[PDB]
RNA sequence: GAACGAAAGUCGGAGGUUCGAAGACGAUCAGAUACCGUCGUAGUUCCGACCAUAAACGAUGCCGACCGGCGAUGCGGCGGCGUUAUUCCCAUGACCCGCCGGGCAGCUUCCGGGAAACCAAAGUCUUUGGGUUCCGGGGGGAGUAUGGUUGCAAAGCUGAAAC
């Protein structure tokens, strides 16, 4: 949020979800950061360059995460063809 | 026992966004109904959407994004006048930035920001924040 | 990807340890994983969607920084026997059994930890760090059948739970890929022992029967 | 009626916890272990709390304990296991098990080198 | 005069000086367990009142047993308040426990416009909804210079929430101030929880601050 | 241990009894407490040896 | 006293000021 | 308040069960409701199976069964000491053993 | 406005097994006409009419959509060199596995509601609006009195005020 000045006013900006593309809340512990690194060539090197998925608390309740974090990788290719 | 098919797909609307899913199925098809996902498309609330055309009636699938709070149908469908508006400003919108009101005017289906610029007015179908 | 695809040896072991068989309940999640039935009620799990989350569970792990912030959780005595040599052996933090509920939301007790990564192996016999799982803000790897629920779970591994054989197999195989992203273990080297820790020892009945034929 | 109450029984685990090199399997010398390494008043409490330790002593001595785990015990877990027989890691080379693998063998490119007929009714549950 | 005597971990960071401010913690949404740490992070945010402290009753086997149920209001002016419910034996020990789980509970409150964009937010983004038992609690944005329009304890828990603007709709037994106060605390903490128009864009994805400096946690730790 | 006084209170409504009783902290040096520990206090040492092994 | 033998006295008192009308119509 | 889902007896499809007389007290009670079971004993107690089996023409080729429809009702059913009183995680359950 | 409407009750015709309002006794009880027992009228049965009431209950209006899973049951449809029955291809029979349509249902669940019990509806409700019918505004007085109306009657429907 800004103001007609253009200044930064909200004191943060909070993690939208990558699977729900919902806020989530401050005291919502139910809530998940999950962090995947990239893999290098045919060596297969270990990368400290990482990606993070980011999972809310009713898809982590529901059980949709687990779905989600592969038809959310799938996009990225690497979790499959 | 079938009416108000633009409530009949914004209840299916409502429960896709609190179930959390993607798309979403909804059985009627009317004009009215394709203009009013057309103008939430135009405001960015939803995203891209298919309509399956059956030869009777067909089935329009749209993608969701995530970002719809609460979308519902005025069931009425009041006659509303001008310098009326701040009254579903007031009871609709849950602030003064943010959320639309779908006015049907008398040049089609218009927004409540379109309406004001217009300088038309009409009937209300319902809300989407 | 292209190197990490299975190879002969690796069905060979996993049709040797017999883990495409399952359950005979399903799950309306499962339903991706699960390729086709089979009479007298198994199911037959497949093989390559379980080792792309396999692929996954061990890009996490090596994703950590540090070793103390993976836990690794069993109950059960098929895999008591395995989580005490694995974490142990490369990179995590054992704890086996009893769980005793108040290991992460309480401090009054000295056994508490903060993990930044879980691994369990049954979720129905580990129920209780599934509900923990919140207060912490922990993700959770799991050793999933086809009859296990999936809340607070956030990558499933199809299998089955039942096998010991199946259970230190995927342990095995899982630090054996753990170890080459790390760069201990070279891609074109076995593994110097053969994975009998990780599955399984019947107590000293057969055990030293056996060993008195093999004298 | 050796049913002795929960601070004898954590007294005796806190000195097992503690001290066990100090510790052996013999009640006389175990009772004046204790006197060295804590401060009981009562004579009777002594006697009790060495015949604990006595016990504890006899069933580490000879298998695992669940109630402590020392470092020491903790190198024992791990000496108890190493020794890894050859047998029936992997089998001979002929695995049979199912048709529906076969044909998942034969759509996912691998080997399906032996033949596999078995066909079972539907006499499930 | 007392040491910290160090503990889990986000308080250890916080020792070892490595997360700059609060905000830090509630982009991630880790959990508190100490009450010292907001008080680090925070120097002016003890103003607080005690709301009320009523006796609720035990009968046991001849006379009834008394303890006594304190309600303690924390927050610092710039819209950040707690809320603490605590039961105890003892006046002050109840006060204290209610204090210290206030200090736990306490979270931050998002502050919006009526419609201009001139600066200094005074007022709620949108109408949000509040409910504990009955009460339902709804807060309307309000314009410059309203005040608030509620009843005694929510007008003092929204001036010290740093809302001087807003209105109040209260529905259900308001008598009750244990699910009044808390329906009125929902209401406030689903501030940020509301899905806004102006959050569009996938976020920056900060690292996390054990991934950050996760060597001193170790040679703490170790 | 306990230091019990029992005293009465001559009011207008009648007599009153107080009975007070004081458990005595463990002070094995001073007049203050009684230097007998308790029997129910088993009272351990730490861990005192260290390193230093062979050579 | 049940409302079941509540209604049926109040009943008897009713058929009783009925037949009081008939008499005195 | 509710304390049983199926309101004690088992009729949700119909509307009326017909009422079969009790066995103690002898109270019509409709079937489904009433506590119907069968009692299958032999006809002789097994300490006095023997002195017929010992007494008996026969060289032990007949041994009858008592089999007997038991329908009592659940206001003296409990006095009878049959459907004892159990929890509210307990009414969950199903056929003891 | 109208058709059915449990049981009991009323008016005719046939009998009368059992039970059985009232009634009569025999017992307990300080007191019993009641709970226990014996006899027994009306009734309980059928055929003609009236009465239209219940804890007539799922204490939950009807129609239509959406929002989890699982094991089952019953009724139709479909698939299964699966199994067993005739004499033998030809067709239905029975078991077993899975799916589809509406139904009586059960277990779990943070999908949400609600004060909770509990509920896949009692949810999609301050983020409040699918259509429509009937009723509630503290407890009593009272479903009472007075009117109108139906009924042979018992009574039924509508149904206030003072305090
Ligand atoms: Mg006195
Ligand atoms: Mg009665
Ligand atoms: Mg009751
Ligand atoms: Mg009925
Ligand atoms: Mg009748
Ligand atoms: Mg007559
Ligand atoms: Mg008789
Ligand atoms: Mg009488
Ligand atoms: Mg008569
Ligand atoms: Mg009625
Ligand atoms: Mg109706
Ligand atoms: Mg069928
Ligand atoms: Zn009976």
């Amino acid at each position: 949020m800004q103001n007609d000045a253009g200044e930064f006013v909200d004191l943060y900006v909070p993690r939208k979800c990558s699977a729900s593309n919902r806020i989530i809340g401050a005291k919502d512990h139910a809530s998940i950061q999950m962090n995947v690194a990239e893999v290098d060539k045919v060596t297969g090197r270990f990368n400290g360059q990482f990606k993070t998925y980011a999972i809310c608390g009713a898809i982590r309740r529901m059980g949709e995460s687990d779905d989600s974090i592969l038809r959310l990788a799938k996009a990225d290719g690497i979790v499959s063809k | 026992v079938r009416m108000n098919v633009l409530a009949d797909a914004l209840k299916s609307i409502n429960n896709a966004e609190k179930r959390g899913k993607r798309q979403v199925l909804i059985r009627p098809c009317s004009k009215v109904i394709v203009r009013f996902l057309t103008v939430m498309m135009k405001h960015g609330y939803i995203g891209e959407f298919e309509i399956i055309d059956d030869h009777r009636a067909g089935k329009i699938v749209v993608n969701l994004t995530g970002r719809l709070n609460k979308c519902g149908v005025i069931s009425p469908r009041f006659d509303v006048q001008l310098k009326d508006l701040e009254k579903w400003q007031n009871n609709l919108l849950p602030s003064r930035q943010f959320g639309f009101i779908v006015l049907t005017t008398s040049a089609g289906i218009m927004d409540h920001e379109e309406a004001r610029r217009k300088h038309t007015g009409g009937k209300i179908l319902g809300f989407f924040f | 990807l292209d190197v990490l695809q299975m190879k002969e040896e690796d069905v060979l072991k996993f049709l040797a340890a017999g883990t495409h068989l399952g359950g005979t309940n399903l799950d309306f999640q499962m339903e991706q994983y699960i390729y086709k039935r089979k009479s007298d009620g198994i199911y037959i799990i497949n093989l390559k969607r379980t080792w792309e989350k396999l692929l996954l569970a061990a890009r996490a792990i090596v994703a950590i920084e540090n070793p103390a912030d993976v836990s690794v959780i069993s109950s059960r005595n098929t895999g008591q026997r395995a989580v005490l040599k694995f974490a142990a052996a490369t990179g995590a933090t054992p704890i086996a059994g009893r769980f005793t509920p108040g290991t992460f939301t309480n401090q009054i007790q000295a056994a508490f930890r903060e993990p930044r990564l879980l691994v369990v192996t049954d979720p129905r016999a580990d129920h209780q760090p599934l509900t923990e799982a919140s207060y912490v803000n922990l993700p959770t790897i799991a050793l999933c059948n086809t009859d296990s629920p999936l809340r607070y779970v956030d990558i499933a591994i199809p299998c089955n739970n039942k096998g010991a054989h199946s259970v230190g197999l995927m342990w095995w195989m899982l630090a054996r890929e753990v170890l080459r992203m790390r760069g201990t273990i070279s891609r074109e080297h076995p593994w110097e022992v053969m994975p009998d820790l990780y599955f399984y020892r019947d107590p000293e009945e057969i055990e030293k029967e056996e060993q008195a034929a093999a004298e | 009626g050796r049913v002795r109450t929960k601070t004898v029984k954590k007294a005796a685990r806190v000195i097992i916890e503690k001290y066990y090199t100090r510790l052996g399997n013999d009640f006389h010398t175990n009772k004046r272990v204790c006197e060295e390494i804590a401060i009981i008043p009562s004579k009777k409490l002594r006697n009790k709390i060495a015949g604990y330790v006595t016990h504890l002593m006899k069933r580490i001595q000879r298998g695992p304990v669940r109630g402590i785990s020392i470092k020491l015990q903790e190198e024992e877990r791990e000496r108890r296991d190493n020794y890894v027989p050859e047998v029936s890691a992997l089998d001979q080379e002929i695995i049979e098990v199912d048709p529906d693998t076969k044909e998942m063998l034969k759509l996912l490119d691998f080997g399906s080198l032996s033949n596999l007929q078995v066909t079972q009714p539907t006499v499930g549950m | 005069d007392k040491e910290w005597m160090p503990v889990t971990k986000l308080g250890r960071l916080v020792k070892d000086m490595k997360i700059k401010s609060l905000e830090e913690i509630y982009l991630f949404s880790l959990p508190i367990k100490e009450s010292e740490i907001i008080d680090f992070f925070l120097g002016a945010s003890l103003k607080d009142e005690v709301l009320k402290i009523m006796p609720v009753q035990k009968q046991t086997r001849a006379g009834q047993r008394t303890r006594f149920k304190a309600f303690v209001a924390i927050g610092d002016y710039n819209g950040h308040v707690g809320l603490g419910v605590k039961c105890s034996k003892e006046v002050a020990t109840a006060i204290r426990g209610a204090i210290i789980l206030a200090k736990l509970s306490i979270v931050p409150v998002r502050r919006g416009y009526w419609g201009n964009k001139i600066g200094k937010p005074h007022t709620v983004p949108c109408k949000v909804t509040g409910r504990c038992g009955s009460v339902l609690v709804r807060l309307i944005p309000a314009p410059r210079g309203t005040g608030i329009v509620s009843a005694p304890v929510p007008k003092k828990l929204l001036m010290m929430a740093g809302i001087d603007d807003c209105y109040t709709s209260a529905r259900g037994c308001t008598a009750t101030l244990g699910n009044f106060a808390k329906a009125t605390f929902d209401a406030i903490s689903k501030t940020y929880s509301y899905l806004t128009p102006d959050l569009w864009k996938e976020t920056v994805f900060t690292k996390s601050p054990y991934q950050e400096f996760t060597d001193h946690l170790v040679k703490t730790h170790t | 241990y306990v230091d019990t006084a029992v005293r009465h209170v001559l009011l207008r409504q009648g007599v009153l009894g107080i009975k007070v009783k004081i458990m005595l902290p463990w002070d094995p040096t001073g007049k203050i407490g009684p230097k007998k520990p308790l029997p129910d206090h088993v009272s351990i040492v730490e861990p005192k040896d260290e390193i230093l092994p062979t050579t | 006293m049940r409302a079941k033998w509540r209604k049926k006295r109040m009943r008897r008192l009713k058929r009783k000021r009925r037949k009081m009308r008939q008499r005195s119509k | 308040t509710k304390k049983r889902r199926n309101n004690g007896r088992a009729k949700k499809g119909r509307g009326h069960v017909q009422p079969i007389r009790c066995t103690n007290c002898a109270r019509c009670v409709p079937k489904d409701k009433a506590i119907k079971k069968f009692v299958i004993r032999n006809i002789v107690e097994a300490a006095a199976v023997r002195d017929i089996s010992e007494a008996s023409v026969f060289d032990a080729y007949v041994l009858p069964k008592l089999y007997v429809k038991l329908h009592y009702c659940v206001s003296c059913a409990i006095h009878s000491k049959v459907v004892r009183n159990r929890s509210r995680e307990a009414r969950k359950d199903r056929t003891p053993p």
